[PDB]
C-alpha cells in the first residue's frame, strides 16, 4: 500500500536556503492523488500548512510565507521537492511531507523530518549506561537505562533489544544545556528475577552524525 | 429526408402513404372545417441501416441475430393543421392543431 | 483565509467518560453544490504524524472506532469521543481543506485523562565509570509511573540541597495506564565528584505518605 | 413563403384584439399557407365571423376564389390560395386540479391528479368485455373546446370524460 | 413520462425493456471504453389511446376499422454516451455520442 | 445533479485546452454523472491520457474508487461517481463533396453527392444475394474517427466505407 | 353578378356641402370585397382617386383633399356614402362609385353621375325636330334628329325608338351657350326608302327636371 | 406618393398596326414578398366608365381580347395593343394600386387611328315650326362620317357671311368606320329669321373637290 517517505538535510545555517525531497513507495505520484503537499509543525506547537501542488506543475503557497518558499515536483523520479529561501530560528521545525485530497483532506502523512537553524556544528552523542541498582528486591522490579549525552542537533532515536523489548520503556524529551548541547534519557522497567537471565541493550541512532550505538546495560557486584 | 411514396409504388419498406381523414364520415358536425383534412399514414419494413434515424436502431439490430422485436416504421415529423369548430358553449374557436399530418417515415 | 479556532486549549475527563470539542470557523465551510462540510479531524499522538479521523465533517474513516464522532454545519463543528480511552490521548487539530486555497489549521487541542492517584517508584543511578574518565559526572534519578503530574525534587549532597544545577524531563500521559514518568540528572564536575561522599535525591507527591530518599555513597560497588 | 391575408375577428373584444386589419403570417420552406373566411348567410344578410391565415389544408389547393362549396350549412366556410384571395367571398355548392382513478395506477389507490380531465371507457373483446379509467392533463386536451379523447362512436366503444372527482368509475 | 418495465412484468404494452450491448462480444477492440453499456429495447402493443405523443395516431386508428397498420412502440426519447477510442490514425478521441440509450417508449 | 471532475487532457495543445484544471459539468435532471480517467501503464512508469466528465454509464453505477478491472489493457480506463473521484486510481483486475452510386437513385443516373462519405454491402438473403450502394453525409458519420456503418459481421455481411469518386461499385 | 349603382343630387350650390349614396346589386358590402371607391373625373381631364374605406369602417382620403372629404359604409343597408365640404367649380365632375381591390385594382365601377356647381336654378329642356329633308333622294340616305334646347344642367339621355335604333347615331356633346344653358343634337341616318314606311322617335330624359319626352320626327310635303 | 405620367398623350397609327404606350412611375411599385408589380392599365370609350384591361403589370383579365399586353418593371411600364382595330379606340389610363395608401392615375393617353380620307355627306335643317312659336330660331348643318377632323363651315343668309353667331360640336372617333361628324347651329332671332329669305351652309373639307354648299328659303315647304 502507498508510503510516503520524507528525507532532508537536519541542519541549516541562518540565514539560508533550505531544501527537502520527498520520495514515494508503493504508488505512482502521478496517480493516487492530484495534489500534494508541504506542512511544518514548529517545536511545540501547532500545525501550519506550508504548501501543495498538483502532479502538472501549478503550486499553492501558503499566503503567509508566500515569496520565499519554491515547491516542485519530477514524476520520473517519483518524488517531490520544497525549497525554503531565507530561514530564521522561527522555521526551526518538524517538517510534514503528506497528499492533500479535495474529497477526504490530508489523508496520508509522512513520518515527519527534523529541521533545526543553528550557527553551530554538527557533534556526535556519548552512550553511558545507568546500571540497574544492585540492591533490587529478587521479587520486585528493577530499573535500568542509558543516557545520551552531548549531542547536536536534535534527533536520536532509542529502542531496546532492536524493537524486542517496548513494554515499560519511557524515553523522555531531550533536554538543551548551557552549551547548546542536548542531552537525553532512556530507562526501562524489569522483572529483578532476570538481572542475571535476560541481556538489555539500547539502540541509540543519531543521523545527523551517523552514530550507531548498541549499548548492554550490566549490573555491578559487590 | 424521407421519401414519400403513393398507391402506385409497391414494396414494404418504411414509407409514407397517402390517408384521408374525413370527420364527416364520423359524425361530427361541431367541426365546420375542415370537413376532412390530409393525415398520411407510414407502412414498410426496416432493414440494413435504412433511414436509421439514431444510431441505437443499428446497434440494438446488429446487437441481436434475428431476435423478436426490430425496427418498426413510425412517423418522424408532424406538422400542425388549422381548425374552426364550437366549443363547449357554443363558442367560435380558430385553432392551429400540432402533431396531425406525418411529414416523414423513418425506423427506429 | 477561513480562519480556525479551537475551544478549549487543555481536557481532562476520567475513564470511560465523554470529550467534546468544539472548533469555529470565521467562514462557512459549506459547499451548496452537493451539500457538503470540507473540514477534518486529526489526532496526534507524541512523536507520531497526525492521523486523520473525520473527513466530510461527520464521516468516519476506514479502522477508526465508532466512539469518534463528527458534527455540527456552516462555522461551527463538534468532536466528540463516546467513552474515552487511554489509549486516545493525544493533541487534536480542526482543519478546513475546501477548495479555496488557504487550508489552515486550527490551535491544537489536547485531551487528558483522569486517574486515580499514584505514587512514583523512585530510583537512583551513579555515574557510570565510562563518563567518569572523562571529566564529567552525572547524576540520575527516577521517578517513574505517578499520577497527577505534580511532584517535587530536591537534590542533596553531603546533606546540602542543591539549586540550579539540576534538569528535569517528563514523559506525556501513558497510554497504558495513564500516567507520568520523570528524570532528573545533576550535571556534575569529575572534580567535585570525588570532593563529596553521599548523593540522594528525595521525591514529594501526592501519594506519598513522607517524602522518600534513595541516596548512595561515593564508590561503594 | 410569406403569405399576407385579410384578418377579421368578430370575439375580438372578448379576445381582446383588433377588429380588421391584413396580417402577414410567415411559413414553413416545406409547405403552403392559405387564406381563408367564414360568415353566416341567414337570408341574405351576411354577417361576418373569422378572416385570416389558413395552414396547409389539401382542400383550398389551387383556388384563387373563396367560394364556399358546402351544401347549405349554418356557417360558411371557404379558403384560398395566393396573397388577399379573402379579399371576396360568395357561396357556390359543389356539385359532386381534479383526482380521479385511474386503471394502471395501484401504486396509489389507484388514481392520479391531472389538471385537464379524467376519462373511462371499453368494449367488448378479448371474449367479453375490460374496463379502462385514467387521467390526463390540460395540454393533451385538444382542441380546447371538445377534447377529441372524449369522444367515441356509436357502434361499439363509448366515451366520457368529466371533471369532478371520481366521476370515471362505473357503466 | 413513459413505463420502464423489465423482464419480470409480462404483458405487451409498448414499454421499455433492458438489453445491454457489448462491443467486445462484436470484437471491436478500438472501443477503449465502455467495453459494454446499456442500451434497452421497446416492445409491445399500442391500442386504445395508450401514450399517444400525438393526436395522429388516435385519429388514424378511429380513421380505420381493424385496417392493416397500428400504431408500434418506438422510442421516444434518447439521451447521448460517452466514448474513449481511437481513430483512424491511431489518435485518442473522447467523444460524446447522442441517440444511442432509450429512455421512453411511445405510439405512433 | 452537478458534478465537478479532474480534467486532464494529454492531447492539450493540439486541441489548444488546459493541460489540467478541475471542471464542472452540468448534468440532466434524470440522469446521474461520473468522472473518468485513462492512462498508460507500461512497465509502472505511469503516464496520463485523459481525465474529466463521463456521463451515464450502467459500468461506473455505485463506485467511490477509480479502479482498472480490465484484464492487462494497452490503455488503462476506469470511472466513479461522486466529485472529483477521479482524483487518484489504481490497477486491480476483476474476478469474474465526393460523389458516388447509390443504388435508389436511379433518378440521377445511380448518384450523390455527400460530404460524408459512400458505402457498398450485402449478403446472401430473399433466395440467392443482393447489392447495395448508398451515400451518407458527415453529420451521420458517428463516432467522428470510425463510422460504425463502415463496419460489418465477419460471419455473413461485408461491409467498405469510401471517399474516392465511384469507388463503392461491386465486390 | 354584380353591379354598382350610384346617385347623387346633379346639383350643388357655391361653397356648400356635396352628398352622394352609393347602392351596391348582386353582392353583399359585407362580401365580394374589402375596400370601396370614390374617384371623379373632372369636365375633360384625367382621373383622381378620393378616397376608399373598408367595410369595417376605416377610410383613407385622398391626400390631395382630405380634411374636406367624409366617407362612409351601411353594410345593413347595402349602402356606401360619400360628403365633400366647401365645393368650388373646379370639384364640378362626374363621379364615380367603384371597389378598390388589392389584387386586381379597381376592377368593377359604376355608371357614374354628373355632379354641377353653379348658383343657376334648375331648368328643363325644350325638344324640337329637325324634319328630314323633303328634298331627299329616294335611293340613297336621308338624315334627321332632334335639337334639346335650353337645360341646365347636364345630362341629357337620348335613344332612338327605345334602344331599337342605333346604327349611324351620332348625339354630339353639348354646347354651352351665352345665357349658361345646355344645348345639344342628336341625328340619325336612315334609307330614305322608309321615310314614309318607319317611324323614328327620339327619347330625351332629363332627370335633374324629371323631364322625359318621346318626340316623332317626319317629313313636310310640298 | 409614386407619381404617374404617362406618354404620350396622343397617338395616332393605322388600322392594324402596333401601338405602344409607356407609363413611368416615381417610386418602384414592385413588391419583394410575392414579386410582383401593383399597376393597372384602364380603357375609357366615350361616356362609359373606365374599364380595367391589365392588372399585375402583365395579367389580361377575364373577357380582354389578345391583342392587348402588359409589360415593364420597377419604375417603367408599356402596354401594347397588336394591330389595332377601331374599336380600341379610346383614352388608356396607367395607375397603381399597391398597398401603400394614396393611389394615383397618370395623365390619359388617347388612341387614335389613321384612316382613308372622307369627304362629309352635308344636310341643313330650317327651324322646326313648333320653336317658332317662341321667338327662337335654330338652322342646323350637319357634316357627318369624314375624316381627318379638319374642316370648316361658313353660313351664309342673303350672302351675308355670319361670324361670332353660331356654335359647333364634334363628336370623337367613330368605333365602326373610325370617323367624325360635326353639328353647327345658328342661333338667330324671330324677327331676323323673318327679315331674311335664303339660308346656306358652306363646307369646306380635304376631301371635297370644291366647297359644298346646302341652302333652302324661307317658307318653301
Ligand atoms: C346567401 O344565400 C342566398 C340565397 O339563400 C344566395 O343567393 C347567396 O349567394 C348566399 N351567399 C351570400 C349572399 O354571400
Ligand atoms: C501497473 O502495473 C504494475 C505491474 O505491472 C502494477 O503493480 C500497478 O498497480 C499497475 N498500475 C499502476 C502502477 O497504476
Amino acid at each position: 500500500q502507498l508510503q510516503l517517505q520524507e528525507s532532508g538535510p537536519g541542519l541549516v545555517k541562518p540565514s539560508e536556503t533550505l531544501s527537502l525531497t520527498c520520495t514515494v513507495s508503493g504508488g505512482s505520484i502521478s496517480s493516487s492523488s492530484y495534489y500534494w503537499g508541504w506542512i511544518r509543525q514548529p517545536p511545540g506547537k501547532g500545525l501550519e500548512w506550508i504548501g501543495s501542488i498538483s502532479y502538472s506543475g501549478s503550486t499553492y503557497y501558503n499566503p503567509s510565507l508566500k515569496s520565499r518558499v519554491t515547491i516542485s515536483v519530477d514524476t520520473s523520479k517519483n518524488q517531490f521537492s520544497l525549497k525554503l529561501s531565507s530561514v530564521t530560528a522561527a522555521d526551526t521545525a518538524v517538517y510534514y511531507c503528506a497528499r492533500d485530497s479535495l474529497r477526504y483532506g490530508m489523508d496520508v502523512w509522512g513520518q515527519g523530518t527534523t529541521v533545526t537553524v543553528s550557527s553551530a556544528s554538527t557533534k556526535g552523542p556519548s552512550v553511558f549506561p545507568l546500571a540497574p541498582s544492585s540492591k533490587s528486591t529478587s521479587g520486585g522490579t528493577a530499573a535500568l537505562g542509558c543516557l545520551v549525552k552531548d549531542y547536536f542537533p536534535e534527533p536520536v532515536t532509542v529502542s531496546w533489544n532492536s524493537g524486542a523489548l517496548t513494554s515499560g520503556v519511557h524515553t523522555f524529551p531531550a533536554v538543551l544545556q548551557s552549551s547548546g548541547l542536548y542531552s537525553l534519557s532512556s530507562v526501562v522497567t524489569v522483572p529483578s528475577s532476570s538481572l542475571g537471565t535476560q541481556t538489555y541493550i539500547c539502540n541509540v541512532n543519531h543521523k545527523p552524525s551517523n552514530t550507531k550505538v548498541d549499548k548492554r546495560v550490566e549490573p555491578k557486584s559487590c | 429526408l424521407g421519401l414519400d411514396c403513393d398507391e402506385h409504388s409497391s414494396e414494404s419498406r418504411c414509407c409514407r402513404y397517402p390517408l384521408t381523414v374525413d370527420f364527416e364520415a364520423f359524425g361530427w358536425d361541431w367541426i365546420i372545417a375542415p370537413k376532412r383534412y390530409k393525415a398520411n399514414y407510414c407502412s414498410g419494413q426496416c432493414e440494413y441501416m435504412f433511414m436509421q434515424k439514431y444510431p441505437h436502431t443499428h446497434l440494438v439490430q446488429q446487437a441481436n441475430p434475428r431476435g423478436s422485436a426490430g425496427p418498426c416504421c413510425t412517423p418522424t415529423k408532424m406538422s400542425p393543421i388549422n381548425m374552426l369548430y364550437f366549443n363547449d358553449k357554443q363558442q367560435i374557436i380558430y385553432g392551429k392543431i400540432p402533431g396531425m399530418v406525418v411529414d416523414r417515415c423513418g425506423c427506429s | 483565509d477561513i480562519v480556525m479556532t479551537q475551544s478549549p486549549d487543555s481536557l481532562a475527563v476520567s475513564l470511560g467518560e465523554r470529550a467534546t470539542i468544539n472548533c469555529k470557523s470565521s467562514q462557512s465551510v459549506l459547499y451548496s453544490s452537493n451539500n457538503k462540510n470540507y473540514l477534518a479531524w486529526y489526532q496526534q499522538k507524541p512523536g507520531q504524524p497526525p492521523k486523520l479521523l473525520i473527513y466530510w465533517a461527520s464521516t468516519r474513516e476506514s479502522g477508526v472506532p465508532d466512539r469518534f464522532s463528527g458534527s455540527g454545519s456552516g462555522t461551527d463543528f463538534t468532536l466528540t469521543i463516546s467513552s474515552l480511552q487511554a489509549e486516545d490521548v493525544a493533541v487534536y487539530y480542526c482543519q478546513q481543506y475546501a477548495l479555496a486555497p488557504p487550508r489552515t489549521f486550527g490551535g491544537g487541542t489536547k485531551v487528558e485523562i483522569k486517574r486515580t492517584v499514584a505514587a512514583p517508584s523512585v530510583f537512583i543511578f551513579p555515574p557510570s565509570d565510562e563518563q567518569l574518565k572523562s571529566g564529567t559526572a552525572s547524576v540520575v534519578c527516577l521517578l517513574n509511573n505517578f499520577y497527577p503530574r505534580e511532584a517535587k525534587v530536591q537534590w542533596k549532597v553531603d546533606n546540602a540541597l542543591q539549586s540550579g544545577n539540576s534538569q528535569e524531563s517528563v514523559t506525556e500521559q501513558d497510554s497504558k495506564d495513564s500516567t507520568y514518568s520523570l528524570s532528573s540528572t545533576l550535571t556534575l564536575s569529575k572534580a567535585d565528584y570525588e570532593k563529596h561522599k553521599v548523593y540522594a535525591c528525595e521525591v514529594t507527591h501526592q501519594g506519598l505518605s513522607s517524602p522518600v530518599t534513595k541516596s548512595f555513597n561515593r564508590g561503594e560497588c | 413563403e410569406t403569405r399576407e391575408c385579410i384578418y377579421y375577428n368578430a370575439n375580438w373584444e372578448l379576445e381582446r384584439t383588433n377588429q380588421s386589419g391584413l396580417e402577414r403570417c410567415e411559413g414553413e420552406q416545406d409547405k403552403r399557407l392559405h387564406c381563408y373566411a367564414s360568415w353566416r348567410n341567414s337570408s341574405g344578410t351576411i354577417e361576418l365571423v373569422k378572416k385570416g391565415c389558413w395552414l396547409d389544408d389539401f382542400n383550398c389547393y389551387d383556388r384563387q376564389e373563396c367560394v364556399a362549396t358546402e351544401e347549405n350549412p349554418q356557417v360558411y366556410f371557404c379558403c384560398c390560395e395566393g396573397n388577399f384571395c379573402n379579399e371576396r367571398f360568395t357561396h357556390l355548392p359543389e356539385a359532386g386540479a381534479l383526482l380521479c382513478a385511474c386503471t394502471s395506477c395501484l401504486q396509489a389507490n389507484y388514481t392520479c391528479e391531472t389538471d385537464g380531465a379524467c376519462m373511462v371507457s371499453i368494449f367488448n373483446l378479448d371474449g367479453m368485455e375490460h374496463h379502462v379509467a385514467t387521467c390526463i392533463p390540460k395540454v393533451e386536451l385538444v382542441p380546447a373546446g371538445k377534447p377529441f379523447y372524449c369522444l367515441s362512436s356509436e357502434d361499439l366503444r363509448n366515451t366520457h370524460c368529466c371533471y369532478t372527482d371520481y366521476c370515471n368509475r362505473i357503466d
